[PDB]
């Protein structure tokens, strides 16, 4: 419990590759067949983003910083991930915000929480009847001294194991403008062997939040002593800069294509003439 | 044609211009402050267009 | 010779916003035993367009009035999505220290006003209710921090920390202090000591739609007219026709190349209106010279 | 290079009302000359005083200049300067013929113009005396308080 | 139309005192109406007007 | 050659006017006043330029 796995073994913040992700909806304004062309924080196409993974004996979970935005993803085929650890120090020290979402509803908590070594749950003895519920809450045994409490609306996730390709997609931007909370949230099916697939899709808002406490970093958790594992998973870190993107809105709204100013020169130009067909030139 | 498109389009993209005014849709603006207050970011909108 | 433009008035106006639910509390919290400190500052969140028109206080009955925008009785043919009460308690002097974007003690060191409020600063005298013989120790503020807070930044920490340039690393001593300071609130002098009660109101506009609005509800819709409408704050002349437009659910409103109102949704039911506005024209006179026929 | 050797600057005093950066951050700023000044003004004039702006301080006996960054130091001297009855001790100009500019101060104290009419120089001819005493009484509230 | 010169420049009385206003703004300055209220009162009294 | 000589001396020169504000040197008025009382005189630039 105290002491970590003798295997355990700290990766470098290794890169891939990054290809149409990052567009979201950048306000609440609904248009039809324009181009608008927005200034907020982004993920710059064809970036770097951590390479992180899990197979059948390594386990890492660093800390990394919150500071200039954040963009996560997750392909997951049981959704291993249940919520993120947000905070200053991160600890009992100072105040830390705690988003949970447990396949019912999203559970928010700003107290003191008592910080166990290894975080985690379990499911036993699930021979007949499985049902996957949940039996031992292990991560905290006590809370107290809370400043914050909420309960979000009852939302819909699959936490059944299938068979077959990648059955989910998780896509959730994170950043915070002056104290208010923007989560983008996104979830389509695939079809998928291993590695990203090849589309273009656009992150729909979530909650807003207008809690206020400067999080500086951040930390996950990861539920599926020596003798216990964590499963397979993958999880992406992409990280937000104020970039300026060309937005294509088809008949129905949607985001059908993306272009990144300051990408490529070719790109340049679609920013500076305002169209996604460049007449020949200088 | 596409000189006198383009000139079209350049009246939208000024009519979606705020002008250093609080929003460039004027309907926010004359349905929130009453007029004298409300005179600052009109004599904006005007000169600007 | 081009002369006048020609336009067609409108004859009618619909506002239409669905039933009644409940109302919100302005006067309830008002009445409450006490506030939390500067820095602790309690928030309620409760929505929609109107809050109650019959108890207003917002009319000279209490001590300070610093409002911008318009006042709460101008405030019932606006539609606003959050409403967001912050109680905290002050002094005399701190009065002027309240204003979007400037600076201050408190404005820096404990909370400061963002460039996007909107609402009115409220203040009540509380010197026969919250002060106490020999002063109340029971309010705190912090005086010093190590760094400067953005606007809508909360830092509740009442921790020993580092105060000057040097570090005393933890617990107090080294020539270092206690951060947090109480207040000295005495009945008996002037008013710069005497405490006010400053409850904020911070406005949020977005599409969101909300579900209460005035004494009136149905006001029946009448289409395919230029009308005055006023759907969520949003006051213009246009024909209300029905549609191919797709909105999300949670997208109220949408806009054109020239940022105006193109298209809005029922507040009440599930409906999709597009705003084309009524044919206009100009007017053409022909007529020959003055000294053949006035015709 | 003020000296950092010595810094009496942390909260040795009654109280701190800074803007711009601190002393602290001064180290990274470079300035030639460095001139500690010190005055008194009552409690009401506390509220008039505001970067380049209006006042009844400001545009008669002296107005703050737009380059101050730094931080206003003070300290609490209503049981020591202050007196019953008025301290005439010091003296201000509660009223000119005209607007002071920016860094502008008259420090003249003596008999002058007070309407529209000059009466030349000394008290007289149906002018009154320009200048006036602080009236300053301990039992009244935070306005009348030397800072 | 009522002259004040005669009434203070030339200083024909015994005192004058002055509340919100110099002596010598009211030729630029006045308001809609100006009334005279006539009594008699003693020398100790003066100061408790 | 000359009037497009004194065409572009003449843009050049335009730019040390202050054109209403302090100084015409867009550091020194954005390392003194705050953002909010800043946005006045840099649109009054805005304009004028």
């Amino acid at each position: 419990q105290c002491v970590n796995f003798t295997t355990r073994t700290q990766l470098p913040p290794a890169y891939t590759n990054s290809f149409t992700r990052g567009v979201y909806y950048p306000d609440k304004v609904f248009r039809s067949s324009v181009l608008h062309s927005t200034q907020d924080l982004f993920l710059p196409f064809f970036s770097n983003v951590t390479w992180f993974h899990a197979i059948h004996k390594r386990f890492a979970n660093p800390v990394l910083p919150f500071n200039d935005g954040v963009y996560f993803a997750s392909t997951e085929k049981s959704n291993i991930i249940r919520g993120w650890i947000f905070g200053t120090t991160l600890d009992s020290k100072t105040q830390s915000l705690l988003i949970v979402n447990n396949a019912t509803n999203v559970v928010i908590k700003v107290c003191e929480f008592q910080f166990c070594n290894d975080p985690f749950l379990g499911v036993y003895y699930h021979k007949n009847n499985k049902s996957w519920m949940e039996s031992e809450f292990r991560v905290y045994s006590s809370a107290n001294n809370c400043t914050f409490e909420y309960v979000s609306q009852p939302f819909l996730m699959d936490l059944e194991g299938k068979q077959g390709n990648f059955k989910n997609l998780r896509e959730f931007v994170f950043k915070n403008i002056d104290g208010y909370f923007k989560i983008y949230s996104k979830h389509t099916p695939i079809n998928l062997v291993r590695g990203l697939p090849q589309g273009f899709s656009a992150l729909e808002p979530l909650v807003d939040l207008p809690i206020g406490i400067n999080i500086t970093r951040f930390q996950t958790l990861h539920i599926s002593s020596s003798g216990w594992t964590a499963g397979a998973a993958a999880y992406y870190v992409g990280y937000l800069q104020p970039r300026t993107f060309l937005l294509k809105y088809n008949e129905n709204g949607t985001i059908t294509d993306a272009v990144d100013c300051a990408l490529d020169p070719l790109s340049e130009t679609k920013c500076t003439l305002k169209s996604f067909t460049v007449e020949k030139g200088i | 044609v596409n000189q006198n498109a383009q000139a079209l389009n350049t009246l939208v993209k000024q009519l979606s211009s705020n002008f250093g005014a609080i929003s460039s849709v004027l309907n926010d603006i004359l349905s929130r402050l009453d007029p004298p207050e409300a005179e600052v970011q009109i004599d904006r909108l005007i000169t600007g267009r | 010779y081009q002369t006048s433009n020609f336009r067609v008035q409108p004859t009618e106006s619909i506002v239409r916003f669905p039933n009644i639910t409940n109302l919100c509390p302005f006067g309830e919290v008002f009445n409450a035993t006490r506030f939390a400190s500067v820095y602790a500052w309690n928030r309620k969140r409760i929505s929609n367009c109107v809050a109650d028109y019959s108890v207003l206080y917002n009319s000279a009955s209490f001590s300070t009035f610093k409002c911008y925008g318009v006042s709460p009785t101008k405030l019932n043919d606006l539609c606003f999505t959050n409403v967001y009460a912050d109680s905290f308690v002050i002094r005399g002097d701190e009065v002027r220290q309240i204003a979007p974007g400037q600076t201050g003690n408190i404005a820096d060191y404990n909370y400061k006003l963002p460039d996007d409020f909107t609402g009115c600063v409220i203040a009540w005298n509380s010197n026969n209710l919250d002060s106490k013989v020999g002063g109340n120790y029971n309010y705190l503020y912090r005086l010093f921090r190590k760094s400067n807070l953005k606007p809508f930044e909360r830092d509740i920490s009442t921790e020993i920390y580092q105060a000057g340039s040097t570090p005393c690393n933890g617990v107090k001593g080294f020539n270092c202090y206690f951060p947090l300071q109480s207040y000295g609130f005495q009945p008996t002098y002037g008013v710069g000591y005497q405490p006010y009660r400053v409850v904020v109101l911070s406005f949020e506009l977005l599409h969101a739609p909300a579900t209460v609005c005035g004494p009136k509800k149905s006001t029946n819709l009448v289409k395919n007219k230029c009308v005055n409408f006023n759907f969520n704050g949003l006051t213009g002349t246009g024909v209300l026709t029905e549609s191919n437009k797709k909105f999300l659910p949670f997208q109220q409103f949408g806009r054109d190349i020239a940022d105006t109102t193109d298209a809005v949704r029922d507040p009440q039911t599930l409906e999709i209106l597009d705003i084309t506005p009524c044919s206009f024209g100009g007017v053409s006179v022909i007529t020959p010279g003055t000294n053949t026929s006035n015709q």
